[PDB]
C-alpha cells in the first residue's frame, strides 16, 4: 500500500543473474518397502498389575457356634406368706 | 596406548592425555556400564500393540 512518488517514480523489476534453475528443483525421494521387525512376543511380564485395589481394608467375619447349653442350680426365692 | 597419548606436535582430536611424558602413558583398566532405557508395560488394545 505504498504511495507512488510522482517526481521520482520507478519501474518493475529487470532480469538480474540466477541460481542455476536445476539446482532449486528437488529429487522425489523414492521410497523403498518396510518391516517392523521380529515376531512380537504375545505378552509381557509386567511390573505393575492390571487390576483394581483397595483404598480401605474391611474387617472380614466368620459364623461360630458355642456349645451344648446346660442346666442350672439356681438359688430360688421364698414362699410370698405376705412377706414379701 | 596408541589413540589416546599424543606426543608433543602430534594431533590431539582423537587423544586423552597430551605432554612429553606421554610415551610412557598407559591404563591400567577400564570399566565400562550399559543402562538401557525404555519403555516397559506397554499399552495393548486389539489388533495388538
Amino acid at each position: 500500500m505504498a504511495l507512488i512518488n510522482p517526481q521520482f517514480p520507478y519501474a518493475g523489476p529487470v532480469p538480474i543473474p540466477g541460481p542455476a534453475p536445476t539446482e532449486t528443483m528437488p529429487l522425489l525421494n523414492y521410497r523403498v518397502e518396510g518391516r517392523i521387525a521380529g515376531i512380537q512376543q504375545a505378552r509381557q511380564f509386567m511390573p505393575f498389575l492390571q487390576g483394581p485395589h483397595r483404598e480401605v481394608a474391611e474387617q472380614t467375619y466368620y459364623a461360630i457356634g458355642t456349645g451344648i447349653q446346660m442346666g442350672q442350680t439356681f438359688n430360688q426365692p421364698l414362699i410370698n406368706t405376705q412377706e414379701g | 596406548n596408541n589413540t589416546a597419548f599424543a606426543a608433543v606436535g602430534a594431533n590431539p582430536l582423537e587423544a586423552i592425555y597430551q605432554g612429553a611424558g606421554a610415551a610412557d602413558c598407559e591404563f591400567e583398566e577400564i570399566s565400562y556400564t550399559v543402562y538401557q532405557s525404555y519403555l516397559d508395560q506397554l499399552p495393548v488394545g486389539q489388533n495388538g500393540y
